[PDB]
RNA sequence: GGUGGGCACUCUAAGGAGACUGCCGGUGACAAACCGGAGGAAGGUGGGGAUGACGUCAAGUCAUCAUGGCCCUUACGGCCAGGGCUACACACGUGCUACAAUGGUCGGUACAAAGGGUUGCCAAGCCGCGAGGUGGAGCUAAUCCCAUAAAACCGAUCGUAGUCCGGAUCGCAGUCUGCAACUCGACUGCGUGAAGUCGGAAUCGCUAGUAAUCGUGAAUCAGAAUGUCACGGUGAAUACGUU
């Protein structure tokens, strides 16, 4: 806000990988306060990546937030009559949050078995770039690429 | 429900009214304000005229409302409908 | 087999779909005789399937029960205690608001006139 | 809060209070296992003998100072706004205000 | 052997109290262990302060009740009795057991 | 010999003992495995101790009271770095850099008059 | 810690110490001040509370109380028995429970804080499926009672169905308080099993131990809480910025 006065929270617990991104990434999927139901879901989901083929789930995860983070984004503002989508290259620290965000949403939705099943899926969908949510990563580049004019 | 440990409740002037007025048959109903009392299952055939609100409606008793109240048998709000 | 009863469904709970019976009354009868609960009534012999119907005979089973609990409804209905007369309304009958709120006795919402 | 309600609640403990004891052992005699309906109706009816209005469920307490009906604290014998009165000009002995 | 306890409503008089005693339980001679500060009691209200309708008008008060507790070994001289008048004057409230 | 620390997290708080041994850690007369069940409270109670590398040369008896799970593996860390400490008074920096001595003071807050929550208000009407 | 015992610790509650831009670097009108760094448990009024300037809205209260005038004085004053404030074609405000698989049941086990109790709490043992009943111990309480915390963790099952989801409504049989549970109490057992598949226009709270979720206590009170006031367990995302 106008003050700029709270600086970040650092919090680097991860138990079993040692890796920040799977900490972060079980905050995302929290809900309610379960910890400890979010780190068996994303073990799970894991443990099914590393048991239907012989990749890693880790590198798996990794290469599959770096195929879905996107490079710009879209946003608003207004002339008198219309209002203009301008394009910003997102921030290096918004892009993982929002693959974090996106990844975890569109997997709440896919459909199958359990949620520890879903995200397996989607993991192993985005690591070869064929899912919903690289669908609507293009569809963001394609809508600032079309509203370049703007761009300043 | 009242607890079995005294499953019957009466009145004591009505109970001994109703009881005294065995003798001479079913002849006139027997006025009263006590709704909280329980049919007696002795006092079948004895018409009474149990307090509404403000007036007593008379009720005929039967077999088939000995384990009930006399309140039941008095309805105290009216509502003939709305339209 | 029983009178329509599904398969393919732990014994308990395919029990409990014969209107008189439901969860503690089905495993009441599942350990009267023994038979494993944890086994699909499809996969039973027909010498315990008739050991249930055994069972299940002694107590109420879908006509009997339909015909006594609208017997006792008739009765509150033609008594005219305050139960029955609140009873043929179509009203709640055990003190419930009715200002609002009173919907699962009064079924849709039916506006007011024009 | 007029006169008439003050002065009949306080005959109600008055009546209360006058028996206070044979209720005592008429509800006894009722709620003995060992007790035998022949003499728990007699006890009964002993009870119900009794003015209606005689019993403890019956009074409602009220301000010792207004007779309010509403707003009690059972800890003092005062309402809601003369128990704050009291205080904040120190008469309560120990009441502070508190933040905690 | 014998037990003593305190009671008040506030620390000043009580700890006041306390030395007080203790320092006469040395006069005569006798051993003492210490003062022993028990949990002290914090009861607490929320009171309406509006004459009609005012749900969040509230003020909030308390009550805090504190306790003390001594005892001495070898006792003679026993003034605590014929001093029990001045010993305790206003707001403490004194317990005596196995006198 | 011997090193002692206290710890204290959440309304939870902690005796450490630090001995001579192999890390016997024992935790209410029951062990470590046995107190915290499969989750991060293991990590979190060791990392002082692999951070000053002296994991196999002490053994650790630990007596707890008060507050959750969390709060007891944040007051046990604690402790054990307060004894630490004790122990070789020269690795204050280390733990200092790890934010480890630094004891954390968040609480429950009080709720309020007027509010459901410490925050939470009703959803304001406004017609 | 059952005992002797100790006064280490924890804790309890009184007295004190500590954080004040104090020291260093830079910017600055070598002023106030601003941005950093060290030390430290805490750094920039550390966190939370209480405390509401002159006045405004002829804001609210004559029904807590007090008070000027007016009004009733065989009634607008009193006592009692019943009924009503609990009605119901409908509209609105505030909440609880759900619509499930980050879940529902069955079994095993771990960890709190605050508080109430001698016209009171009301144990152990025994009897009931259960509400509950007998019993009488201890406690004027850091001692006895309320009084097993729940979510979490471990194992099995249910496999996407209006269902082992959801519990409304209704029938039968009961317990307790109370002179008295019909109008009109709260819980228990058996059966029944409704709408509900994440909600149009619109709209609300929240910046960290916060939101979200899980339990616990108290006042009022014979009995009667999804409300109010409090206590802890687990525990996030985001803030580029001021068009
Ligand atoms: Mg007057
Ligand atoms: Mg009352
Ligand atoms: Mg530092
Ligand atoms: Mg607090
Ligand atoms: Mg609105
Ligand atoms: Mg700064
Ligand atoms: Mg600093
Ligand atoms: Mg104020
Ligand atoms: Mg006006
Ligand atoms: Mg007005
Ligand atoms: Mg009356
Ligand atoms: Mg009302
Ligand atoms: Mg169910
Ligand atoms: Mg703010
Ligand atoms: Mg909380």
């Amino acid at each position: 806000p106008r003050r700029r006065v709270a600086a970040k929270r650092e919090v680097l617990a991860d138990p079993k990988y040692g890796s920040q991104i799977l900490a972060k990434f079980m905050n995302h999927v929290m809900e309610s306060g379960k910890k400890a139901v979010a780190e068996r879901i994303v073990y799970g989901a894991l443990d099914k990546v590393k048991e239907r083929g012989k990749a890693d789930p880790l590198e798996t995860f990794e290469k599959a937030l770096d195929a879905i983070a996107p490079l710009v984004e879209v946003k608003s503002r207004r002339v008198g009559g219309a209002t203009y989508q301008v394009p910003v290259e997102v921030r290096p620290s918004r892009r993982n949050a929002l693959a974090m965000r996106w990844l975890v949403d569109f997997a709440r939705k896919r459909g199958e078995k359990s949620m520890a099943l879903r995200l397996a899926g989607e993991l192993l969908d985005a690591a070869e770039g064929k899912g919903a949510a690289v669908k609507k990563r293009e569809d963001v580049h394609r809508m600032a690429e079309a509203n370049k004019a703007f761009s300043h | 429900p009242r607890s079995l440990k005294k499953g019957p409740f009466i009145d004591l002037h009505l109970l001994k009214k109703v009881e005294v007025a065995v003798e001479k048959n079913d002849r006139k109903p027997i006025k009263t304000w006590s709704r909280r009392s329980m049919i007696l299952p002795h006092m079948v055939g004895l018409t009474i005229a149990v307090h509404n609100g403000r007036q007593h409606v008379p009720v005929l008793v039967n077999e088939d409302m000995v384990g009930h109240k006399l309140g039941e048998f008095a309805a105290t709000r009216t509502y003939r409908g709305h339209a | 087999a029983g009178v329509n009863i599904p398969d393919n469904k732990h014994t308990v709970i395919s029990l409990t779909y014969i209107y008189g019976v439901g969860r503690t009354t089905a495993q009441s009868i599942c350990a009267a005789t023994g038979v494993n609960p944890a086994a699909k009534i499809k996969d039973l012999s027909d010498e315990q399937i008739d050991q249930l119907r055994n069972e299940v005979a002694k107590i109420t089973t879908e006509g009997d029960l339909r015909r006594e609990i609208n017997m006792n409804i008739k009765r509150l209905m033609d008594l005219g205690c305050y139960r029955g007369l609140r009873h043929r309304r179509g009203l709640p009958v055990r003190g419930q608001r009715t200002k609002t709120n009173a919907r699962t006795r009064k079924g849709p919402r039916k506006p007011i006139r024009k | 809060a007029k006169e008439s309600m003050k002065n009949r609640e306080l005959k109600r403990q008055l009546t209360v209070a006058k028996y206070a004891k044979k209720r005592a052992e008429l509800k006894a005699i009722i709620a003995n296992p060992n007790s035998s309906a022949e003499e728990r109706w007699n006890a009964q009816v002993a009870l119900q003998k009794q003015p209606r209005d005689a019993s403890a469920s019956r009074l409602r307490n009220r301000c010792r100072l207004t007779g309010r009906p509403h707003g009690f604290y059972r800890k003092f014998g005062l309402s809601r706004n003369k128990l704050r009165e009291a205080a904040m000009r120190g008469d309560v002995p120990g009441l502070v205000k508190a933040s905690w | 052997q014998i037990r003593i306890r305190l009671k008040a409503f506030d620390h000043r008089l009580i700890d006041q109290s306390t030395q007080e005693i203790v320092e006469t339980a040395k006069r005569t001679g006798a051993q003492v262990r210490g003062p022993i500060p028990l949990p002290t009691r914090k009861e607490r209200f929320t009171v309406l302060i509006s004459p009609h309708v005012n749900k969040d008008a509230r003020d909030q008060y308390e009550i805090r009740t504190h306790k003390r507790v001594l005892d001495i070994v070898q006792p003679t001289d026993k003034t605590v009795d014929a001093l029990m008048k001045l010993d305790l004057a206003a707001g403490v409230e004194v317990q005596i057991s196995l006198g | 010999t011997q090193n002692y620390g206290t710890g204290r997290r959440k309304t939870a708080t902690a005796r450490v003992f630090l001995r001579p041994g192999t890390g016997k850690i024992s935790i209410n007369n029951r062990g470590l495995d046995q107190f915290f069940g499969r989750e991060t409270a293991r990590m979190v109670v060791r990392q002082p101790l692999e951070l000053t590398e002296t994991v196999e040369k002490f053994d650790i008896f630990v007596t707890v009271v008060g507050g959750g799970v969390s709060g007891q593996a944040g007051a046990i860390r604690h402790g054990i770095t307060r004894a630490l400490i004790e122990y070789d008074e020269t690795l204050r920096s280390s733990l200092r850099k790890a934010g480890y001595v630094t004891r954390d003071a968040r609480e429950v807050e009080r709720k309020k008059v007027g509010l459901r929550k410490a925050r939470k208000r009703p959803q304001y009407s406004k017609r």
